[PDB]
């Protein structure tokens, strides 16, 4: 049969969390001025050979919307944390949304994948080592994508799913 | 004088501190009177360098942050004297067939109906659509002078968008983020019930589409709407004409 995986995108604006949604919802990347409010999607995948449905938050970066992040992280299960390459301030927010994540699950234990996008670009601010050093500090997997060129995006929500599973397995 | 050192030493500024550096400039400008000159130099600084409208204000960007906190300095007694008599009418309707907004297949109660919930959903969205673009007369006059301001220096440029980009930044940065949190935005005593929070959510959606003149491609379950939008996105185009020129 089916399980089902509460997938929750967030990171600041611009990172190109809908752009990574859209790729692997709709197969193309658009390169357009769509900021979200907050959009759902559900799609059925094969992971490691068991059928997953994906219920996918697509959330706010804009920080006039960080009222709505108490009740999205209540109910998300793993949550995909993007930063792009280019911005520091993204990758530094990270720390922001971990640590309220862990506030309102009052967990240390919650499924989390780091996420660097627009690796396609050549104007990088993070070095890798950084975001790899913050990940191993966090215990999670990291991951270097293109929403553009579509490099990684399939990787980087198997994985988020994978640790879900590991999680719930427990 | 000025205005020279405020715009090198903001460079300083690491973007993770550009919160309190909008803060402190508006602050500082405003109260020398210099409040348009600071927006006309920080707007034309990043529209001078984008080619196009699409990678304008993308990003870390210093002119956003400082046009969404003249937003809410500016604007905040036009927005609790705009929204709270609309608040208070959806929250303490009596209607429970005219209770519900959902408009998600996959997330619909089976006793509920989705044309019922949809055609709830339009005509909330359309009473608090009307009374915004009915407003202007009552829009505070520095908050014109930014979005005029913003439309003057965009209009140098990009001519074809300069009215969408306003339209656009007062419902992203102002309207709609009081609309889905009206309690934390100081609107409201009490948070609205869930039901009620559900609507105020799926319509601000809709007006964004509409300010932005965007349809709705993403979202299965909002396409039903875009009929709608289209049919507004000429009212909206007035209503930011109105402010912005
Ligand atoms: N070069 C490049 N551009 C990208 C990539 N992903 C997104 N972008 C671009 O970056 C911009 C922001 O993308 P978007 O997906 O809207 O980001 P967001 O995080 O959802 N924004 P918000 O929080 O406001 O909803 C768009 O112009 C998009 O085309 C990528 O991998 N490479
Ligand atoms: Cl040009
Ligand atoms: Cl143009
Ligand atoms: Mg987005």
């Amino acid at each position: 049969g089916m399980t089902e995986y509460k997938l929750v995108v967030v990171g600041a604006g611009d990172v190109g969390k809908s752009a990574l949604t859209i790729q692997l919802i709709q197969n193309h990347f658009v390169d357009e001025y769509d900021p979200t409010i907050e959009d759902s999607y559900r799609k059925q995948v094969v992971i490691d050979g068991e059928t997953c449905l994906l219920d996918i938050l697509d959330t706010a970066g804009q920080e006039e919307y960080s009222a709505m992040r108490d009740q999205y992280m209540r109910t998300g299960e793993g949550f995909l944390c993007v930063f792009a390459i280019n911005n520091t301030k993204s990758f530094e927010d990270i720390h922001h949304y971990r640590e309220q994540i862990k506030r309102v699950k009052d967990s240390e234990d919650v499924p989390m994948v780091l996420v660097g996008n627009k690796c396609d670009l050549p104007s990088r601010t993070v070095d890798t080592k950084q975001a790899q050093d913050l990940a191993r500090s966090y215990g999670i997997p990291f991951i270097e994508t293109s929403a553009k060129t579509r490099q990684g995006v399939d990787d980087a929500f198997y994985t988020l799913v994978r640790e879900i599973r590991k999680h719930k397995e427990k | 004088g000025e205005l020279p050192i405020a715009m090198a030493l903001a460079n300083v500024v690491p973007c993770s501190q550009w919160d309190e550096l909008a803060r402190v400039l508006v602050t500082l400008f405003d109260s020398r009177h210099l409040l348009y000159q600071l927006l006309w130099n920080m707007f034309s600084k990043e529209v001078e360098l984008a080619d196009s409208m699409q990678t304008l204000f993308r990003g870390n960007s210093l002119a956003s942050k400082i046009m969404t906190f003249c937003f809410k300095v500016y604007g905040a007694t036009y927005l609790q004297k705009l929204l709270d008599p609309l608040l208070r009418i959806v929250i303490t309707s009596s209607d429970w067939q005219h209770v519900s907004f959902e408009v998600d297949p996959t997330r619909l109660e089976p006793s509920e109906s989705l044309e019922e919930n949809q055609r709830n959903l339009l005509q909330m969205t359309e009473k608090f659509f009307h009374a915004i673009i009915s407003s202007s007369s009552e829009f505070p006059p520095q908050l014109r002078s930014v979005c005029h301001c913003l439309y003057q220096v965009v209009s140098q440029r990009f001519p074809q968008n300069s009215i969408g980009a306003v339209g656009s930044a007062m419902f992203l940065r102002f309207i709609n983020p009081a609309i889905v949190s009206p309690y934390e935005a100081g609107i409201l005593d009490k948070k609205p019930p869930p039901r009620i929070e559900r609507g105020l959510k799926l319509m601000s959606k809709i007006l964004q589409s509409i300010a932005n003149h965007v349809l709705f491609t993403k979202e299965e379950h909002m396409r039903p709407f875009n009929d709608f939008v289209k049919s507004n996105f000429d009212a909206a185009r007035r209503f930011f004409l109105d402010i912005a020129s």
